[PDB]
RNA sequence: GGGUGAUUAGCUCAGCUGGGAGAGCACCUCCCUAACAAGGAGGGGGUCGGCGGUUCGAUCCCGUCAUCACCCACCA
RNA sequence: UUACGACCAGGGCUACACACGUGCUACAAUGGCGCAUACAAAGAGAAGCGACCUCGCGAGAGCAAGCGGACCUCAUAAAGUGCGUCGUAGUCCGGAUUGGAGUCUGCAACUCGACUCCAUGAAGUCGGAAUCGCUAGUAAUCGUGGAUCAGAAUGCCACGG
RNA sequence: UCCUCCUAAAGAGUAACGGAGGAGCACGAAGGUUGGCUAAUCCUGGUCGGACAUCAGGAGGUUAGUGCAAUGGCAUAAGCC
């Protein structure tokens, strides 16, 4: 490129708390250990939990213990 | 805020609702029972409730079941 | 690259049969990524634009070109030539590296993330996205930043339709809605 | 340091209270359920325990989810047409306090 | 018929070839007082006459029209 | 005097651009928060006070003695002290305002009750001109009780440190 | 006193107390060259960000720009780096 006007680029290997470790090229300087990556973030199971609202007569029905 | 057991409803307003679901949707029910809560079998009705001087009609919605009819009828008018 | 050959196998095999293309030159490919950040508030002081350029260069392995206002607008209290934003063009290897290190470890870090809009296509197959928060990239260490300056991504591809852009971009596992 | 936002420099019990949705007792329950000493600070915690703290906080509605939950509550009342909703729209106290002289918090700074 | 000047808060007026736009008294509240005045504390106001124009800015700069204030209408 | 009298349900007396009077809680380190522990006086109670015990994180709920009371209950007094921490930040100060979850009393807590738990954490960093009380167990501060009262005191009336 | 247009009657010129505007400078780059480049405006998507800021692609094709009036000119740009 422009011959040393750009930041450093090193093949680091970033790690995750739930596995998910890969060989990456980035300008960081230390392999940061982050939380769930794309392989574990709940956008495949959490879709069920995405519709978290529903049921008000349910609330009425549960209060009716009489 | 109400009781541990036995939610509250006036008898006359309970009877009018049972007569409603028996006879289906009908003309608005005029009641003064601002204290009686809402039951699920009142949803779809257009019951009118007192505000001290007039019966303001309220169309019961799925959400308004844990509340009381007077909660949807203001009493004092401001501006 | 890491994802270049991945694309060249899976996406090409998929889109050769999806649209009955007669040639491999017909299946759309992504050509560049444009990382934009219009600081706007650097009219107050240049330090903000320098800081934002630092963050952009940290995020993407390239120095950011400083973009100056094209025309004077009295509403925004700027005049022609005021340095007002930073922009990075990523192509080829750096393009794919940033694409992977985004769609892997930067979208998951979005606070309250439930999916990127799939209808947000300009009509020419190109896609755009806002982050509202730069810290979502790992390169920001929280110990040298000052603000939460947001960022904009524009994935410019050679597709000729929104359906084509969506088809190309879904094969990479794009966290749409 | 994590927990969505950054807890800084404080004892783990009281640093964790910076989480929107975690107060004195919830933070005590979290540290009890994580087996972390109350008196120790956030900089002496291992990365092998903060992950447990993330697990513990995950059993509670927090910043993103909570602020949405509160906003849903107020809006549902505002759209409901009930008295509580009406008070929310006009900015007047909902719990049933005076409006003759007090209620400067809900009304805001005084204006003639 | 010709020429000149002024227009800024409710009133009288200051205001930098740019910079929220200021002063007295009027107005608002509170003190003082039996109660008012006077006095003392806090506070708010604006079409900068109006569309216009070289301008990094138009209050003061930029042709104009609107109005009110003048001045001149001599030899004839 | 077939209503200015009488009855009923609902509403209002609780409104709210603002202004004033009297108060309570604070703007902290002579303090906040945890653990341990000391020292009162006065008073009230029979459709009432309600031990102990069990279940509730709690408000308390069930069972249930005793007491018309120098006997029983309300009733562990709190400031204090001892230890530890917090290290001057709108904070481990402030505890408003809102969102849920509830307990009680009451035929009934929406207008419009009190209280508990979880969450939130607003003004406020000692107050302009002016102005009030107090001369000794007084001012200041800390808690307790009673009347009214089914429930509802930051008010009132009392008590002691 | 000077510049631009019209009056001015298709060469030049052409008056009035005719109709409209400007100048009394600026620039050691805003001059010379050699390379390179091409606007205004609108539409669509995009974090604060909207009527309009920066970004991406589409229309459009000089309606832009020229140190300052007006006229003539300028893409091989005379415009921008
Ligand atoms: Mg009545
Ligand atoms: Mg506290
Ligand atoms: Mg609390
Ligand atoms: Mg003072
Ligand atoms: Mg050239």
């Amino acid at each position: 490129m422009k011959k040393d006007i750009h930041p450093k680029y090193e093949e680091i290997t970033a790690s995750c708390s739930c596995g998910n470790v890969m060989k990456i090229r980035s300008t960081v300087g230390h392999d940061l250990n982050l939380d769930v990556c794309s392989k574990c973030h709940p956008f495949f199971t959490g879709k069920q939990r995405d519709v978290a609202t529903g049921g008000r007569v349910d609330r009425f029905n549960k209060r009716f213990n009489i | 805020r109400s009781l541990k057991k036995g939610p509250f409803i006036d008898l006359h307003l309970l009877k009018k609702v049972e007569k409603a679901v028996e006879s289906g949707d009908k003309k608005p029910l005029r009641t003064w029972s601002r204290r009686s809560t809402i039951f699920p079998n009142m949803i779809g009705l257009t019951i009118a409730v007192h505000n001290g001087r007039q019966h303001v009609p309220v169309f019961v919605t799925d959400e308004m079941v844990g509340h009381k009819l007077g909660e949807f009828a203001p009493t004092r008018t401001y501006r | 690259a890491k994802l270049h050959d991945y694309y060249k196998d899976e996406v090409v095999k998929k889109l050769m049969t999806e649209f009955n293309y007669n040639s491999v030159m017909q299946v759309p490919r992504v050509e560049k990524i444009t990382l934009n950040m219009g600081v706007g508030e650097a009219i107050a002081d240049k330090k903000l634009l320098d800081n934002a350029a630092a963050d952009l260069a940290a995020i993407s392995g390239q120095k950011p070109l400083i973009t100056k206002a094209r025309k004077s607008v009295a509403g925004f209290k700027i005049r022609q030539g005021y340095p007002i934003g930073c922009k990075v063009t990523l192509r080829g290897e750096r393009m794919w590296e940033f694409f992977e290190r985004l769609i892997t470890i930067a979208v998951p870090r979005i606070r309250d993330f439930r999916g990127l809009s799939a209808k947000s296509f300009d009509g020419r197959g190109n896609y755009s996205m806002g982050v509202r928060e730069q810290i979502i990239f790992p390169e920001i260490d929280y110990d040298k930043v000052d603000r939460v300056r947001g960022l904009d991504i524009t994935i410019t591809t050679t597709a000729k339709s929104d359906e084509e852009g969506r088809a190309l971009l879904a094969a990479f596992d794009f966290p749409f809605r | 340091i994590a927990g969505i936002n950054i807890p800084d420099h404080k004892h783990a019990v009281i640093a964790l209270t910076s989480i929107y949705g975690v107060g004195k007792t919830r933070s005590k329950a979290i540290l009890a359920a994580a087996g972390i000493a109350e008196d120790v600070k956030i900089s002496e915690l291992s990365e092998g325990q903060i992950d447990t703290l993330r697990d513990e906080v995950a059993k509670f509605v927090v910043e993103g989810d909570l602020r949405r939950e509160i906003s849903m509550s107020i809006k549902r009342l505002m759209d409901l047409g009930c008295y509580r909703g009406l008070r929310h729209r006009r900015g007047l106290p909902v719990r049933g306090q005076r409006t003759k002289t007090n209620a400067r918090t809900r009304k805001g700074p005084r204006k003639p």
